[PDB]
RNA sequence: UUUCUCUUCAGAUCGCAUAAAUCUUUCGCCUUUUACUAAAGAUUUCCGUGGAGAGGAA
């Protein structure tokens, strides 16, 4: 039972595999599990797991390419923190340009809509957090 | 035994025997050569409670009880039955690092020796031991301690434990074909190449000294006529009387079993119990008459005693130690042939081939000892061809020593020779050859190898090939002292235990730290204790450990890294790769060498490494120091028609590659599973612009900046943790390795006694304190041991700016390898900001 | 004189399988893993806690911490914290890790794991194939189905001997309990010791060095950090004694005639002991005039009318008389606790469970702390040996009543201590009896 | 003790000047 | 709850702990209970204020630390 | 500074004016390079000046040496010690025992930059502890009106000249402490010789316009 | 063969554990001292112990 908890519970090793696969062979996330497994099919190494079910492996290729998708996104947040331009009324189009140079927003996603959204939601968060600033300043006003 | 008689013995002829021990944690080395003493030096008596070294003549081994200074010890020992014979015997420790120590200090003896535990077995310092003396071609002569501890711990039956005793024979014979094909050493059960040993109780004895005890008492003709089958598979037939290996009764045991293993038992159990009622009985029948004085003792004392009285003075291991053991007259060819430089066919080979005194003197100093007063050390030393004398001047040399380079040579006087005893010393004035004398005078001059010829005369004299280890040292440390106004004297103690320990080597890195590389964690234990307390009085400051990494290519190049020369006459252009792991190690096994034809490369590449026709026949040239796996290529359209200038400048393409290995760009340490081809190389017909100030660093940027932009990859090393446990300890051990980064390779449980062997790797980077974390959860039942033999790549691509780790986690990203790309850097001094990528590029 | 003896072979393995029950079966010696005595003297000497309890005060270094802030040998960039570095690994070999050692010591590094059958009964043979290990082999490339070759010369290899030890008792008679004693590594190892005191012999002192609690409350814990404290402290102050011209009292005195020789039962020389204390106390406050005082025998010394107009500054001993009173009425205590166990009290195990509760009382009811404030050491101790006992006693059916106990080391710790004491007591009288009897 | 002991600065044993004894119980 | 210290100069400074509105009868018990000495046999003063067995603790209105002469009958 | 004064056996760094103000985080970084940069430019600074005139003696004075490596930034001004540290460069721990963390907003952008985190000097608790040795070696006739005026006076002194680092030199407060219940030492003993137990300092905190002292205490005097 | 006397030599964990005191240093205290706290070194005292004459009962 200790046994097959290390390999099953912890196939560990062949669980670090296919996160290895997912991280090695694998560095976007535009990538689906489906689509990356039919590319990758080809590789030795995508054999070393064999010992996992192909249920547990989309699961964990999914959970990778979501993880590459956050690492993505909080890279375009920290480039557009740097945005000197960036304001409350900062425009999503007309910030495109300034995000150009910053790879973290060309390469996170080839979606323009989804670039607009990421904008309006990094300008919700400052709007957040400069709201709680201003009532933590007017409880300390006298 | 008389000292004239000693010096008779020694320019007497070749009977005198040269050995060397092997053993591992404590299975029978001490402990045994405890008895041999006493049987020697009867007036040095053994303790009653405590267990008498005569091994550890220093404190660490006193206090740890993990041996590490090879103490040998020469005696008189009067074994063989009607004749006597000289024996120097060099005692070794177990533990792995020592075990490399010990193997490098095995050139010496034209034998060996193994002590295995009657009940553990077979260990993993065996596992590489027998592996590393078939390499050396030496003698084997398997003998088995600590018996007492499988009669009486676990109380097992005759059958089973002979059962048991041919399981450990079955293995260790495998492990022998599987090392090599040496037929004639190899199936040694029964031929006199196996000898038993009860240190702790005194209870040794062989077939042959068996034979000759019922022979003495009432017997027949000796053992060349009863002992042929006495192993098992005959049982004994008093109806024919006479031993029936055809099929033979029902109630009836082996001839070991019945003969050997049955009053082996029962005077056991007449001494432990019934030792009140049984014990006169039972030794006026057979045995001596103690006093009553002498059955007022503990149970192990007098048990002791009378085994001692039984075999009453040790005659059963000179009658095999001369028998397959051979003498040096005729073991100088071998050791000699594997040993020195060149062949057989040098003057200097066929003259030190016979131990001839009156000859070419070839002298060789392995092991450095220390003496009461630090400032001078003496030299232990294996006399091959000559005699030396009091006062007599040698010419010590080094290993970068050679027949050109007259530059490693300093003369030095003789002072006083001594003999190894390691609780005496007896002085001498002449020593014949095939000999061990304690040099003085010479501490100075000598390295971590030496050689000696005469100061005149014996020119035209080669040296011997620098040892090996079987066993890479990882470990890297930083020594610093305490007050920075102290560093010359802890670098004169740095530079005297250097001197002390073999395995080790000192360094000074840019970043001007005093770097140590250790075996194991015990081994800089030791070796800092033997600093601090005697090399080097000084308070001195220690920082954590850090494992010597090495560099790799993930897969091929993109683009050709063109590194042009200087003068604008020279353009080199290297594409990198990888190749087989097994081919690899096997340059580095020393499988498959250099000095070969081209046709012999061909066939070992078309073969082990299946290259093609033309690209085997294309090799360019070996990796750094002709050891390490770094194979250069050069092979192309143009290469093939302008290949001889680019040949008048390859020698020093290939100087520089090899200095360029020796210290990347990834993390300033060596590189490793590298496929250097040289495609384009412009090759200036003027060698003034196209000489060597244009030839090694273009080169070297060409090597690095193809290492550097072939997706690089580090390779840390992985341990071998082999721990015999019960199974708990198994469920706590895979709880640990789970913890630890393990990864389990095999864990059975281990017949003879309730160890199941939990065989897996650790690296040495969650290394720092294995044994200590599996000793301490188990419950002191997980004495484990490591051994770093397998390198791995780690997972990381330590090329992209985005991870950091800035506060101080234990990096569980895999940015781990980035992780320690920056630790490396900032330890030692480099550039942290390893973006030499573009600057290393060359465009063109 | 009874000097030392002789034991067989069977009566130490009845006396094994009777303290059994007061013995460690756990014999390795690997066990202990560095909580050994030089794991602690090391401990010590590095400023470093073993989480086993001995938290010591550093030694005469005074040296805390923060040598340096951030060296170039200690900058926390230029390091690969893969895992951390206890206080475990420092202890186990401190020369590498422990910067600036100084007074340590090494420990032993046993890996010979300590192998045994422990059998069920003796019921079964002595070398039993007990089914544990594994199979002997399993071997199946052995093929030696045809007779040898060794035939010919096998005819004419005769054994002309008789044979090994055919007229043997067929190993097997009462020698597994032999086997057995050799694993008992003081008392039964030895099989013929020396002449050995009663109050030497603790009892308890291999219990509280083997990890004992296993969830356990801070009080028992505590209480075996203060044991091996005391241990450790006891191994340091260790030096061999040879002096003294072997000095012997109450072997002059018969030669005199100032003592006689009897043999008096116990409880009558107790009783006797106690009436010759207290006709000496009141023979002192007589010989001082003072009417108006009594001990009234349990050694309390009462008052009678309010003394207080120059009285109260007259009897303000403070030093000796109330360290007499204290120890006489300890002693008095007991003595009078076995005539009521002899006179009719309640005689069975009450009477050791009113002992451990006397050995409390004399931590705590006993007003000694006056005289002595050192006492508090051993008293520590005896209230430490109280939880290390329950934890051992009160454990199963017994799980909160009030377990009577043992007094094998709480009488002992007294006895040292009155022993050690002694002659101070000697002393203060020496020079208190000369300024009552003979001036100032 | 009808005090809290927890609001003291650092810890109060006692300010009697005979503060001989050190212990609290923490390991 | 309060504790008082029944002191004495001649070796006997004990320190009991009396109840709120308990009596006296009860204090020499616990002052017999850890002095070793008879109940009924026990005396308390404070210079000839000789307190009784059946007037109460907060009759007197003693509070914590409230040191009281103890003397035997 | 190595061609006037080169130090190769990396004798820099041994003597070095370094303050406790926490040396584990805080102290100066003793790297090699920011050692060197402070050695120097002392050296350089006493080269302009005579050594006869005056010359800063390195064994009163003290650098504090500011990069990559060293982010703390230590300062000892004629009062209390000081360390800024900035708060968006990669801050240290800001421990920040007591409320003392000084805004340094931008004079231009008006953002937060670093917090100047104060602790008081061991030149002034020396002060206060001299103080504190005078006046209970002030003994044998004088009234507590006057002790209890002078304590007021030493502590106005100590406090309401740093109050933001009273609060933060935990060291600072156990002492007043200490030194409050030195002072009630023969505050209570001066009466009679016992010391005694429960004494509540009601007789004390009751000002002289009342009739007592007007002990104004910092001290926790459960009451 | 067993014990009691006694001058005598002990570096054996003299005693498979363990008491105190004096002195000199270092902390915690501290209202004066004695009682104290916990670390190092040394000298003594007590419960003792080991190996060698001579002299006294069974
Ligand atoms: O009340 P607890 O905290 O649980 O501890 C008690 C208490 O000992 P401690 O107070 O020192 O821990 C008792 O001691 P006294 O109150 O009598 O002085 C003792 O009883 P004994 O005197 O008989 O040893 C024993 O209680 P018990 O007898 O039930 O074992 C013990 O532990 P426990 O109460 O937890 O059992
Ligand atoms: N007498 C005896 N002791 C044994 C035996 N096997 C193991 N031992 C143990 O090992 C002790 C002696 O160790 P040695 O065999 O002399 O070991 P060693 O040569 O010091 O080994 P390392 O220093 O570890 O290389 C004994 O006292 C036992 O504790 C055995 O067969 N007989
Ligand atoms: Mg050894």
């Amino acid at each position: 039972t200790k046994e097959i908890d290390r390999e099953r519970e912890q196939r560990e090793e062949a669980i670090q595999n296919f996160k290895a696969l997912l991280s090695d062979m694998v560095r976007s996330s535009d990538v689906s599990w489906s689509d990356t497994r039919r590319t990758l099919r080809k590789d030795h190494r995508w054999e070393s797991g064999s010992l996992l079910e192909r249920e547990e492996k989309e699961k964990l290729f999914n959970e990778h390419i979501e993880a590459l998708t956050k690492k993505k996104r909080e890279h375009f947040r920290q480039l557009l923190d740097e945005t000197s331009a960036i304001t409350l009324t900062s425009t999503w189009k007309e910030v495109k340009k300034i995000i150009k140079e910053d790879p973290r927003c060309i390469k996170f996603s080839s979606s323009d809509r989804k670039k607009q959204r990421e904008f309006e939601e990094y300008i919700r968060d400052k709007y957040i957090t400069a709201k709680a600033d201003f009532r933590t300043l007017l409880k300390e006003t006298k | 035994y008389e000292m004239d008689f000693l010096a008779d013995l020694m320019d007497n002829s070749e009977l005198i025997r040269n050995v060397t021990l092997c053993g591992h944690l404590h299975h029978g080395k001490t402990c045994f050569v405890d008895c041999l003493i006493e049987q020697t030096h009867p007036e040095i008596r053994k303790r009653y409670d405590q267990d008498l070294c005569y091994t550890d003549i220093l404190f660490t081994e006193q206090e740890r009880g993990v041996g590490i200074k090879s103490t040998p010890v020469t005696v008189v020992l009067p074994d063989t039955k009607g004749k006597s014979y000289l024996f120097n015997i060099m005692d070794t420790p177990g533990h792995v690092n020592f075990s490399d120590e010990v193997t490098a200090g095995l050139r010496i003896s034209d034998g060996v020796v193994l002590f295995i535990d009657a009940a553990e077995g077979v260990m993993l310092n065996t596992e590489r031991l027998i592996k590393h003396a078939v390499q050396e071609r030496l003698a084997v002569t398997v003998c088995i301690n600590k018996i007492d501890r499988l009669i009486l711990e676990l109380k097992l039956p005759p059958t089973d434990a002979y059962y048991k005793l041919r399981h450990i024979v079955d293995e260790v014979n495998g492990l022998i074909s599987m090392y090599s094909t040496d037929e004639n050493l190899i199936l040694s059960p029964l031929l006199g190449n196996v000898c038993f040993s009860s240190s702790q109780y005194s209870i040794c004895f062989t077939l042959g000294s068996f034979a000759k005890i019922y022979a003495d008492t009432f017997g027949d003709i000796n053992y060349q006529e009863f002992a042929k089958r006495l192993w098992g598979d005959i049982y004994f037939n008093p109806k024919t009387r006479k031993f029936t290996k055809k099929a033979p009764t029902s109630s009836s045991q082996r001839s070991f079993v019945e003969f050997i293993l049955e009053p082996l038992y029962k005077i056991l159990a007449q001494v432990v119990g019934d030792v009140d009622t049984s014990l006169p009985r039972t030794l006026d029948e057979l045995g001596i008459h103690l006093t009553k004085e002498e059955l007022k003792l503990n149970i192990r004392p007098l048990l002791r005693l009378v085994c001692k009285k039984f075999f009453g003075e040790f005659t059963g291991f000179v009658d095999m130690c001369v028998q397959h053991i051979p003498s040096p007259k005729v073991g100088a060819k071998p050791k000699i042939e594997h040993t020195y430089t060149g062949g057989v066919d040098s003057d200097l080979g066929e003259a030190m081939s016979d131990c001839d005194p009156d000859g070419p003197l070839m002298c060789h100093t392995t092991k450095m000892y220390s003496t009461d007063d630090g400032v001078q050390f003496h030299a232990f030393g294996r006399v091959l061809s000559g005699t030396i004398h009091a006062g007599q001047p040698v010419k010590v040399l080094g290993e970068n020593y050679t027949l050109e380079d007259e530059e490693d040579s300093q003369i030095c006087t003789v002072g006083r020779l001594w003999i190894s005893v390691a609780r005496y010393h007896i002085e001498v004035n002449r020593v014949p050859a095939g000999n061990w004398v304690l040099i003085e005078g010479v501490d100075q001059p000598i390295v971590k190898t030496a050689t000696i010829t005469e100061p005149r005369g014996n020119e035209e004299a080669q040296i011997f090939r620098p040892l090996k280890f079987n066993t890479t040292s990882v470990i890297k440390i930083a020594v610093e002292p305490v007050n920075p106004s102290e560093l010359p004297k802890m670098l004169d103690g740095l530079r005297k235990v250097n001197k002390s320990y073999p395995s080790l080597t000192t360094k000074v890195e840019e970043s001007g730290e005093h770097v140590i590389l250790g075996t194991g964690e015990l081994y800089l234990d030791c070796v800092m204790h033997d600093l601090r307390k005697m090399y080097s009085e000084i308070d001195i400051k220690v920082a954590d450990p850090v494992v010597t990494f090495c560099e790799t290519v993930v897969e091929t190049s993109s683009l050709k890294c063109f590194a042009e020369t200087p003068n604008k006459k020279n353009k080199i252009t290297m594409i990198a790769e990888p190749l087989e792991k097994g081919l690899a190690e096997d340059i580095e096994n020393e499988v498959v060498q250099i000095t070969w034809n081209r046709k012999k490369l061909g066939e070992f590449f078309q073969t082990k490494y299946d290259w093609d026709l033309l690209a085997a026949r294309s090799i360019w040239a070996f990796g750094p120091d002709a050891t390490g796996p770094n194979i250069l290529v050069d092979d192309t359209l143009p290469s093939e028609v302008d290949k001889a200038l680019l040949g008048s400048v390859k020698d020093s393409i290939v100087q520089g590659f090899q200095w360029g290995t020796r210290e990347g760009p990834l993390c300033d340490e060596l590189i490793r599973n590298v496929k250097f081809k040289i495609l384009d190389a412009v090759v200036a017909q003027e060698p003034l612009h196209r000489g060597g100030g244009q030839i090694i660093p273009t080169a070297r940027r060409v090597v690095y900046s193809a290492f550097l932009m072939a997706t690089p990859r580090l390779m840390e090393p992985y341990y071998f943790v082999e721990v015999q446990a019960p199974a708990d300890c198994v469920s706590a051990v895979y709880t640990v390795l789970a913890r630890r980064r393990g990864h389990v390779t095999q864990d059975a449980p281990i017949p003879g006694s309730p160890l199941y062997t939990i065989k897996a790797f650790i690296p040495a980077i969650d290394s720092f304190g294995f044994e200590t974390d599996l000793r301490t959860h188990t419950q002191g039942q997980a004495f484990s041991l490591s051994v770093f033999h397998h390198w791995q790549i780690v997972p990381g691509d330590p090329l992209d700016k985005s991870i950091v780790i800035r506060p101080l986690e234990p990096q569980p990203a895999p940015h781990l390898a980035r992780e320690f790309m920056i630790k490396t850097r900032r330890r030692k001094g480099l550039s942290e900001d390893v973006s030499i990528s573009k600057f290393f590029d060359d465009p063109m | 004189t009874y000097q030392r003896w002789q034991f067989t072979l069977p009566m130490m393995s009845t006396l094994y399988r009777l303290a059994n029950q007061l013995l460690t079966d756990l014999v390795d010696d690997n066990y202990f893993y560095l909580f050994d005595l030089k794991a602690f003297f090391t401990s010590k000497a590095l400023n470093m806690a073993i989480p086993g309890g001995p938290k010591f005060e550093p030694l005469v270094r005074d040296i805390n911490l923060q040598d340096e802030d951030w060296n170039e040998f200690n900058d926390i960039n230029k390091i690969i914290i893969r895992q951390p570095i206890r206080t475990e690994y420092k202890i186990a070999f401190p020369y590498l890790y422990n910067n600036l050692p100084h007074h340590v010591h090494l420990t032993w590094y046993h890996t010979p794991n300590v192998v045994f059958i422990k059998t069920e009964d003796p019921d079964l043979p002595a070398f039993y194939f007990d089914p544990l290990i594994n199979p002997i082999s399993h071997r199946h490339s052995v093929k030696s189905q045809e007779p040898l070759p060794d035939d010919d010369e096998e005819f004419e290899l005769p054994e002309f001997v008789e044979p090994f030890l055919k007229d043997t008792p067929l190993y097997t008679d009462n020698t597994a309990n032999g086997i057995a004693l050799l694993w008992a590594p003081r008392p039964f190892n030895l099989r013929s010791g020396r002449t050995r005191r009663a109050l030497d012999i603790p009892l308890v002192k291999n219990w509280y060095r083997e990890h004992c609690p296993a969830g356990q409350p801070v009080k028992v814990r505590v209480s075996y950090q203060k044991l091996l404290k005391y241990y450790v402290l006891n191994a340091l102050k260790h030096r061999p004694p040879k002096a003294q011209k072997k000095r012997y009292l109450f072997r002059s005195f018969k030669a005199t005639k100032f003592f006689q020789s009897t043999k008096l039962d116990w409880v009558e020389v107790g009783l006797q002991v106690c009436r010759q204390g207290y006709n000496m106390l009141n023979l002192l406050i007589h010989r001082k005039n003072l009417n108006y005082l009594h001990l009234d025998y349990n050694f309390n010394l009462k008052p009678v009318k309010t003394l207080t107009t120059k009285e109260r500054k007259k009897s303000r001993f403070g030093n000796a008389f109330h360290l007499c009173r204290e120890v006489l009425r300890l002693t008095k205590l007991v003595v009078d606790s076995h005539v009521q166990y002899r006179l009719g009290n309640v005689d069975a195990f009450q009477l050791a469970d009113g002992l451990q509760y006397i050995f409390a009382h004399v931590g705590q009811l006993t007003g000694m702390y006056r005289y002595k404030y050192k006492l508090m050491r051993q008293i520590r101790m005896c209230k430490d040996l109280k939880h290390l006992i329950y934890y051992r006693f009160n454990t199963g059916p017994v799980g909160k009543g009030p377990g009577c106990g043992f007094w094998a080391a709480g009488w002992r710790v007294w006895l040292f201590f009155m022993r050690g004491i002694t002659p101070l007591l000697e002393r203060w009288l020496g020079n208190l009896l000369a300024r009552q009897f003979e001036g100032r | 003790d009808h005090f809290n002991k927890t609001i003291l600065p650092k810890v109060m044993q006692v300010k009697n000047f005979g503060r001989s004894g050190r212990t609290k119980y923490t390991h | 709850m309060i504790e008082v210290v029944c002191n004495d100069r001649l070796g006997k400074k004990v320190r009991v702990k009396c109840n709120t509105d308990d009596t006296i009868g009860d204090l020499k018990k616990l002052i017999a209970a850890q002095t070793g000495t008879r109940w009924n046999k026990i005396v308390l003063k404070k210079w000839y204020t000789i307190f009784k067995d059946h007037v109460s603790l907060g009759d007197y209105e003693i509070h914590d630390g409230m040191n009281l002469e103890l003397y035997y009958q | 500074y190595l061609t006037e004064h080169p130090d190769p056996n990396n004798e820099n760094i041994v003597g070095y004016n370094n303050k406790k103000c926490w040396p584990r985080d805080a102290r100066m970084r003793l790297m090699k390079h920011d050692v060197n940069l402070g050695r120097a430019v002392f050296w350089d600074i006493k080269n302009r000046l005579p050594r006869s005139v005056t010359t800063v003696q390195w064994e009163n004075s003290f650098v504090s040496v500011y990069s990559k490596d060293n982010p703390n930034l230590l300062f000892n001004m004629c009062g209390f010690e000081c360390r800024i540290l900035p708060k968006c460069r990669t801050s240290y721990e800001e421990f920040t025992h007591k409320d003392g963390v000084w805004n340094l907003q931008n004079e231009v952008t008006k953002e937060r930059t670093a917090q100047c985190f104060l602790r008081v000097d061991d030149e002034s608790m020396q002060r206060f502890h001299n103080r504190v040795r005078q006046i209970l070696m002030a003994s044998g006739s004088t009234t507590f009106t006057k002790i209890v005026n002078k304590w007021n006076t030493a502590l106005i002194g100590l406090m309401t000249y740093f109050r933001e680092a009273v609060v933060n030199t935990q060291e600072l407060l156990d002492l007043l402490v200490k030194c409050e219940n030195k002072i009630q030492t023969r505050i209570k003993i001066g009466l009679n010789s016992k010391m005694p137990s429960r004494f509540p300092p009601v007789v004390f905190y009751t000002p002289k316009e009342l009739g007592g002292l007007g002990m104004l205490s910092m001290g926790h005097v459960l009451i």
